[PDB]
């Protein structure tokens, strides 16, 4: 579907999806341990049954029509994680997360309460602004001509410089700010 | 033990703003409110009365506080 | 991590408790009676509101 | 920016529909305009129509909280299709099934209560008797008038 | 609720309306029939601002209540027996047009007897 | 900070109900792998909860005592 | 509410997980041992395990990330990266 | 019937308060969910003697 | 001090709170029993309900014709 | 204070408390405590203020307007005359507007007053309002935004057309 | 009106020998000092106007808009000196020069005795506006917009001066106070009915009216914010106040005569509303927002009940502090990201909290949240549009829901939600915004404690 | 069987009921590669403009200004006068406007005539 270092999805892929969010619902529908245990053992034998088929049309088939059984049998609301899309308190902490670019604009009478904190920043940003031009020379040379086949990005062949496009990854806001 | 610190915007110049305004809003409002507290307890308002035979009022008799006659 | 002892919410709840406990008894005790009560009835009338909620 | 990204009128030719299919950052393919009725489209590709909600949500966007990518073609009522507004991801019912459940229900709803209506309940009691005909004084009637007397017996 | 299926499921003609009661003179069957007594006077519920609603007959233990319940300040508890008194007195005013709808209904059913009679020789 | 964690051999799932779903995959031919992973919820002071009657009747011996302290003491003061 | 992670908890934990599976031998495994290949298991079995430590720590891993957990060490390196532990 | 308006007026201006104290502040307050909860309760006492009133 | 999170076990209770809770639910109870044993009548029933059957037709005023 | 003629009210008459129970009304208390620590400093402070009032003393005086002229004795396009008429007219419906709010407010007096027998006791309120009412509507209703003494004017000459040619038809 | 039009004509040789550095505060200051003497024109009778002179009067309704105008000029220069920084000294003068004169005009137009004044000043106040917006204005259609405007507002007036030229002909006076006395009744006819047409048709097109509103959604986009704000807050109002003065002669023709424009500007605001409900633009769609409360202001003026004048009266000075404040606000978004697209920048509560806060306040007087004058506005003409017919409840609790709807849509996109990734040049906000923020926001909130000074000459 | 799922327009079907999802042919796996590479491509463009610590701005988005300018400024001149346009414009038009007219003119009609006689009930009606 939407893969950002691969194009589709395998079969395998698909396959245990499909097994994941099988298992999921039926411990919706079983809010019970042990008869979420019992039922999960006989859909794992359901899946290990027809594990070993060598035919892609009799696989493909077989995948069809689970799918449309998940589809016939699902909850419908299954139990979503809280911080899980859909789920109670995703992306509750939003509002929280300022980024770090704000904290150039601050006033030098409240920078003072923090200094070793900005002395620490600004050796950063030195460190970042020496590291750019490194690292986009890296990935100019490193993406095959007509553009980047796929998302994954390079890291840091030889000693001393850091991995290319890594401010905005590695500076981003705690979970918990 | 194990604090951290907290990114936010720049709270300097909406705190020196709130400042500014209540300053120069009170700057004035206390000398008006002492001076309606003092027209009000020692001048005082005036009183409904008849009007005298013969006599004619000014424009501004018709009126009972001091700061509306002024 | 299950913990439960903070003063502010056992008292919270402490006081809704006493109210959950007594309000309705104090309050019908004090109010002014502003219509006529109907007190008269059938013995399965009387009793229909505690049956069907222990059915 | 410059006048040949805008959008423009509508393709006839396979080579300027190549060219806004090149424009728009989308394939020849899968570039489908809105049909030439005049309504004002011009060569906008016409995208499947399908709420943001139905994206992935693990994926990493450039817009995490509208679900979208930078420089890829934008729907015509993204606007509408936000997460804050108008949904289409499917249904554990169909829509039909769901429909038809919910009028059912309403219907024989009002019908009843319209049928109780008709049919009331009650008690094995006359009317209510109030002294001074009937309170007729303290109904606001006048008093120079004099009423019929509403006389109640005891039995 | 018999006679809610009486009236629904069965015949109309012998179970009265409610809306329209009763339907028969007051002196039929009975001699010498006297009226109700009012106690309360007219004067006595306007200035004790009673509901309209509630100017029954039996105001005047109403009145009681109210009395014993102003006086009784602050303890709410105080008086019950003024309380039960008014109910009960309610309760028999209940009675007594429970009294009127079966009479009524016996009426009914006597006049419909009659008129099957009536149609049994004529 | 740092916390030490329990043993993990004390987790046997007999005399719990898991015990009884190993017995029925056993009669089907089946395992459960995964049943010593839950056998802390059904051991321990997690073990042998109370019904719905005895949750509602929580605290009824020490409210009836009173009750029968206070009534008892209401029939002595009257007299 | 909400104490703190350290990576020596989190390799505790899911190691104890681990070592609660009978499928795994316990005197075998260690923090860097794999699972088709070191340990003889299915990708059923790695989807089990998957599932088993999202019950564990109380958060969701990604079907896209869930398929390049394969030894315990990704797993912690996985949890502490989604966590932000040692800050 | 000076006291039954009064303490009826009292209470909703002890409840206004609290905003304009809030609004007119310039420092970080000192536990003003506190200062809040203590006015609710001074209100809830002020409010609850007209009802006595109205009782009796 | 504060109550140390347990792993896998059951929680550390204070004796405050399961004090405050057994008297809470015993101080219900007895406020139940205390009004059944008083009231009995806002649910049993405050006056007896005569059965219109059992009236004699000569105090309804029914005239034999 | 006001006249208690254009706004009347009946004499008030309080019941006397009878305390039947022993347990000490907490109301009492309270009216002990508020003309204690209340009551006491807020009259000397009026004192005080009144006091600081009586030294000087000066009056104000309500506006007299004598009568002049109406419309129905002014020419036509005589701008003067109608202007005099107008500025009287407007005045005199201000006036009047006032008066309904009088009535008004005597009405809604009465019905929180009297209690739950409103209805019987506020008869003649009831009565002074619908009248008062009337009055107000066959005098100033449906003119617009541009009323005018001349717009009253024909409103009233075309209701008394139809009152005579009513009396007339029924003559 | 001579002791505000001469320190008005006194600006202009303030402004044109100041220093390059002290224009901005020397034209403030006494702009601000004479919005204080504009407070000298609240010596108003229940029975007869203000009349100066022969030429000049003022009476309850032309003084808010008098006070609105002389109070707005110093926040046009407060919000317009940030964008004209790098600009010519001449150019800053002659922007400073035109905001002068169209406040001279403005002055000019409300007190007006005569109506052929009132018309030449009417249409006077349309060439420093043109100017404005096609010279200052930032975009290439600032011209398109600058013709539509013009062309307009001429194609709709030059029949109102042949009419007007008419009536002094027919009656041989065009003095308000005269025409108060001497109004006769116009009867059913054709040339009536070209009359009514002529007589309104200008005023329809300044307010403006639906199906006529096709230059606001430009003029008051691709002008500048001063240029934005004194079309919002005053121009459509001359529109309001000339259907006011200009009902008198048309009666009783306009009960009928009334209908078309009314069934036009009570379908036309449920439209408008909608349109503000998917609206890529904010300055569109506070253009559109002003187009359903002007057809609201027509409604109101055309029903000619007392309850409706002074709900369309106080509508138009709320209306017009309202649009002011969101086209200010408006503004500085687009000073921080450059761009006028609404889904662009977002999330800014996280970045913006005290113009959180003022966007909040803002939203919450487009809405009409009681006791703002923009309710008790809303709410007299709901009343009177009652009383005239009752489905008119159902028109307007439909109007009153979308503008919720939109309100709200817009202090959600622009505040609230995940803050875009990319846009790292949110500077925190100057006091100088602040100060226009509370300077628009202040009045208004005070004017509920005395709502009795805008509510017309009928109160 | 399972009842079939049957899509509408406001409930899509499913990406694991479609049968297109699951082909495996070269064609639609050289057009998925096809558009992996397009996006990989835009997303290299806006990494490297987004990354630079040099920029303080908006790095700006060509498809929404392409968006705004097709949502506003080509309506008009990608507009054709047909019979559908037309039909739709006199229907949204002219439609509400007549049968509002018609509605509030019956009903004021009988309200005035309902006045005239003297049978409305106006007796405290003295605010309008
Ligand atoms: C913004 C676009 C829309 C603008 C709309 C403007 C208004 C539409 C109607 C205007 C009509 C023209 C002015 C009429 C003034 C009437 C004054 C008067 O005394 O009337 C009574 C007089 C009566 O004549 P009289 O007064 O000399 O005679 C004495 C009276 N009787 C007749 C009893 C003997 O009316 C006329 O003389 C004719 C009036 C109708 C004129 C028709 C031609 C114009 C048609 C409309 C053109 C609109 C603009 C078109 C262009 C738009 C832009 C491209
Ligand atoms: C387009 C943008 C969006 C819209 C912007 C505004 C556009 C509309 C503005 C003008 C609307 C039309 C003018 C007002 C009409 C009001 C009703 C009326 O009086 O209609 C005239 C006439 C009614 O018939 P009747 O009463 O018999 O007329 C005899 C009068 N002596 O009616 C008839 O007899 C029927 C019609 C006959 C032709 C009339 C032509 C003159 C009027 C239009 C110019
Ligand atoms: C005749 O049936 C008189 C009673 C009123 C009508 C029927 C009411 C039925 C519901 C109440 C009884 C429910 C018993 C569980």
């Amino acid at each position: 579907a939407f893969l950002p270092s691969a194009a589709y999805l395998t079969h395998q892929q698909k396959v245990l999806q499909l097994y994941k969010r099988a298992l999921r619902h039926l411990e919706s529908r079983c809010v019970h341990r042990d008869k979420y245990r019992y039922f999960a053992c006989l859909l794992r034998a359901r899946f290990d049954e027809h594990k070993n088929e060598k035919d892609m049309v009799k696989a493909t088939q077989l995948l069809r029509e689970a799918e449309k059984e998940f589809w016939h049998g699902q909850h419908p609301q299954p139990y979503i994680f809280p911080e899980s899309p859909g789920g109670t308190s995703y992306e509750r902490y939003e509002c929280y997360k300022v980024p770090e670019w704000c904290l150039d604009d601050w006033h030098p009478s409240e920078k003072a309460m923090y200094p070793d904190y900005f002395a620490k920043r600004e050796q950063w940003k030195k460190l970042r602004r020496e590291s750019w031009e490194r690292e986009v020379k890296q990935l100019q040379e490193e993406t095959p001509v007509g553009g980047p086949r796929t998302e994954a990005l390079p890291p840091a062949r030889k000693q001393g410089d850091l991995p290319p496009l890594w401010w905005h990854i590695v500076t981003r806001p705690r979970e918990r700010p | 033990g194990k604090r951290l610190f907290i990114i936010k915007p720049s709270g300097f110049y909406d705190k020196r703003f709130l400042k500014l305004l209540r300053f120069y809003i009170l700057l004035t409002g206390i000398p008006v409110v002492i001076g309606i507290t003092l027209i009000n307890v020692f001048i005082g308002e005036a009183e409904l009365a008849e009007i005298p035979e013969g006599y004619v009022p000014e424009h501004w008799e018709y009126f009972k506080h001091p700061i509306s006659r002024w | 991590n299950i913990n439960e002892n903070n003063p502010f919410l056992i008292n919270s709840i402490k006081r809704l408790l006493i109210g959950s406990l007594f309000a309705g008894f104090i309050i019908s005790n004090n109010i002014p009676p502003m219509t006529i009560p109907q007190m008269t009835m059938p013995h399965y009338l009387k009793m229909t509101a505690l049956t069907v909620t222990i059915l | 920016i410059t006048k040949d990204m805008l959008p423009g009128p509508y393709p006839k030719t396979p080579e300027e529909r190549a060219a806004a299919a090149k424009k728009y950052n989308m394939r020849v393919e899968d570039y489908e305009p809105y049909p030439d009725d005049g309504m004002g489209y011009g060569d906008y590709p016409k995208l499947p129509d399908r709420s943001q909600q139905e994206r992935d949500p693990w994926y990493d966007w450039d817009h995490p909280d509208l679900r979208l990518n930078w420089g890829e073609p934008m729907h015509w009522d993204l606007d509408m299709y936000i997460r804050n507004r108008v949904d289409t991801s499917p249904t554990p019912v169909n829509w039909n099934l769901m429909c038809k459940h919910l009028f059912g229900f309403v219907a024989f709803m009002l019908f009843m209560f319209w049928v109780g209506e008709t049919y009331p309940t009650y008690q094995p009691v006359g009317p209510k008797q109030y002294p001074y005909n009937n309170l007729y004084l303290e109904r606001g009637g006048d008093p120079n008038k004099e009423p019929e007397p509403v006389v109640h017996y005891e039995i | 609720g018999a006679h809610l299926a009486r009236r629904y499921l069965g015949d109309a003609s012998v179970e009265p309306e409610p809306l329209r009661m009763p339907t028969f003179p007051p002196d039929y069957g009975f001699p010498e029939r006297k009226e109700r007594e009012m106690v309360a006077t007219q004067q006595e519920m306007n200035d004790a601002q009673l509901v309209l609603q509630q100017r029954d007959y039996c105001a005047h233990y109403l009145i009681r209540f109210l009395k014993c319940k102003r006086d009784s300040f602050p303890n709410f508890l105080a008086c019950k027996h003024e309380q039960h008194d008014w109910d009960y007195c309610e309760h028999l005013d209940y009675v007594k047009r429970m009294k009127e709808f079966e009479r009524e209904r016996r009426l009914l059913q006597r006049k419909k007897r009659r008129e099957q009679r009536e149609a049994d020789m004529a | 900070s740092k916390m030490e964690l329990p043993d993990y051999k004390q987790w046997k799932i007999e005399g719990t109900p898991l015990e009884t779903v190993q017995e029925k995959l056993a009669a089907r031919g089946l395992r459960d792998p995964w049943g010593r992973n839950e056998a802390w919820r059904y051991m321990g002071g997690f073990a042998n909860n109370v019904s719905f009657v005895g949750a509602l009747l929580k605290g009824f011996k020490w409210g009836f005592a009173a009750f029968v302290v206070a009534v008892g003491a209401e029939y002595y003061l009257e007299s | 509410d909400a104490p703190p992670l350290t990576l020596e908890g989190i390799k505790d934990r899911v190691l104890y997980v681990l070592k609660l599976y009978d499928k795994i031998d316990p005197e075998k495994l260690s923090v860097n041992s794999h699972f088709m290949k070191d340990l003889g298991l299915d990708s059923l079995d790695q989807v089990e395990i998957i599932m088993a430590m999202e019950d564990e720590f109380g958060f969701e891993i990604p079907d896209i990330d869930a398929e390049k957990l394969m030894c315990p060490q990704e797993i912690v390196d996985y949890i502490a990266d989604k966590k932000d532990v040692y800050e | 019937m000076n006291l039954f308006s009064s303490l009826t007026l009292v209470t909703l201006i002890l409840l206004t308060m609290p905003i304009a104290a809030i609004n007119f502040n310039t420092h970080k307050f000192t536990n003003y969910p506190l200062y809040v909860k203590t006015t609710i309760s001074c209100a809830f006492i002020t409010s609850m003697i007209p009802t006595m009133m109205f009782i009796h | 001090a504060h109550i140390e999170p347990r792993y896998r076990q059951f929680p550390q209770l204070t004796r405050s709170q399961v004090i405050q809770a057994e008297f809470f639910s015993a101080t219900m109870w007895f406020w139940i029993l205390w009004r059944f044993w008083h009231d009995s009548d806002a649910v049993l029933g405050h006056f007896p309900y005569p059965d219109p059957s059992q009236w004699t037709d000569e105090e309804l005023g029914i005239p034999p014709d | 204070s006001w006249d208690k003629d254009v706004y009347p009210e009946p004499p008030r008459r309080t019941p006397a408390p009878s305390p039947q129970t022993s347990l000490p009304n907490p109301i009492t208390y309270l009216t002990k405590a508020f003309d204690l620590l209340v009551d006491r400093p807020v009259t000397l402070v009026r004192e005080f203020i009144e006091r600081q009032h009586a030294k000087n003393k000066y009056y104000y005086y309500h506006r007299e307007f004598r009568r002049v002229p109406d419309i129905t004795e002014c020419h036509e396009k005589d701008v003067l005359c109608m202007f005099e008429a107008e500025m009287q007219w407007k005045r005199d419906y201000k006036v009047d507007q006032e008066i309904v709010n009088i009535i008004q407010e005597r009405l809604k007096a009465c019905q929180q007053r009297e209690g739950e027998s409103h209805r019987q006791n506020c008869a003649k309120e009831l009565q002074q309002f619908t009248q008062v009412v009337k009055a107000y509507q066959d005098r100033y209703h449906d003119l617009g935004a541009h009323y005018s003494a001349r717009k009253c004017l024909a409103k009233q000459k075309q209701r008394m057309l139809a009152e005579r040619k009513a009396t007339k038809e029924a003559a | 009106m001579l002791k505000y039009i001469i320190p008005t004509m006194m600006l202009m040789p303030l402004t044109w020998l100041s220093k390059n550095s002290m224009i901005w505060i020397n034209t403030t200051l006494h702009s601000l000092l004479i919005s204080l003497t504009s407070l000298l024109l609240l010596n108003q009778f229940g029975d007869n106007s203000l009349n100066f002179s022969l030429t000049f009067f003022s009476d309850s309704l032309s003084t808010p808009l008098l006070i609105l105008t002389m109070w707005l000029l110093p926040l046009m220069l407060m919000a317009s000196q940030h964008h004209l920084s790098k600009e010519n000294l001449a150019r800053k003068k002659l922007f400073i020069s035109m905001l002068i004169l169209l406040q001279l005009f403005l002055i000019m137009t409300f007190t007006a005795t005569e109506l052929i004044f009132f018309y030449i000043m009417f249409e006077a106040t349309l060439v420093p506006t043109l100017i404005i917006i096609t010279r200052w204005g930032n975009q290439t259609e600032r011209l398109n917009a600058g013709l539509y405007f013009l062309f307009y507002t001429l194609a709709g007036s030059l029949p109102l001066l042949v009419a007007l030229i008419y009536i002094q002909n027919t009656m041989g006076s065009l003095n308000f106070l005269i025409l108060q006395y001497w109004v006769q009744p116009m009867p059913n006819s054709w040339s009536n009915t070209f009359m009514w047409l002529a007589c309104m048709m200008a005023f329809m097109v300044k307010m403006p009216l639906y199906g006529l509103h096709l230059w606001l959604p430009k003029a008051h986009v691709e002008a500048p914010i001063a240029g934005s704000m004194v079309l919002a807050a005053i121009l459509l109002k001359l529109g309001g106040y000339g259907m006011m003065r200009i009902t008198l002669l048309l009666n009783p023709i306009t009960d009928f005569m009334a209908y078309p424009f009314i069934m036009l500007s009570l379908w036309g605001m449920i439209m408008t509303s909608s349109i503000c409900l998917r609206q890529t633009d904010l300055k569109s769609l506070i253009a559109y927002s002003s187009v359903s409360h002007m057809a609201l202001v027509i409604v109101a003026i055309l029903i000619q009940t007392p309850w409706s004048y002074m709900g369309a009266t106080a509508l138009m000075i709320a209306h017009g502090l309202t649009s002011s404040m969101l086209f200010c606000l408006a503004n500085s978004n687009y000073e921080r990201v450059h761009s006028r697209t609404m889904i662009l920048a977002r999330g800014l509560q996280t970045l913006l909290p005290l113009m959180a806060a003022w966007w909040l306040l803002a939203s919450l007087t487009n809405l009409a949240l009681p006791p703002s004058i923009n309710l008790i506005g809303e709410l007299f003409v709901v009343m009177s549009t009652f009383s005239w017919s009752n489905i008119t409840i159902i028109l307007m609790g439909l109007n009153m829901v979308i503008t919720a709807l939109y309100s709200l849509y817009m202090l959600i996109t622009t505040q609230r939600g995940k803050h875009t990734h990319h846009i790292n040049n949110i500077l925190p906000s100057f006091t100088r915004e602040n100060a226009l923020m509370s300077l628009h926001m202040l009045p208004l909130l005070l004017l509920s404690l005395n709502p009795k000074i805008i509510l017309g000459p009928l109160y | 069987s399972f009842p079939k799922y049957e899509p509408s327009r406001l409930a899509s079907l499913p990406t694991t009921l479609d049968p297109a999802e699951y082909d495996i042919s070269s064609e639609t796996r050289k057009a998925q590669a096809e558009r992996l590479a397009i996006r990989s491509r835009l997303k290299r463009e806006y990494q490297l403009q987004y990354n630079d610590p040099s920029r303080r701005g908006v790095v700006e988005d060509p498809a929404l200004i392409r968006w705004t300018c097709a949502r506003s400024a080509n309506v008009y001149p990608n507009f054709r006068p047909n019979t559908k346009t037309s039909l739709l414009g006199a229907l949204f038009g002219i439609g509400p406007l007549i049968f509002w007219y018609y509605v509030f003119k019956t009903d004021r009609d009988r309200k005035e005539k309902l006045i005239q006689e003297g049978k409305l009930d106006r007796t405290f009606n003295i605010s309008y």
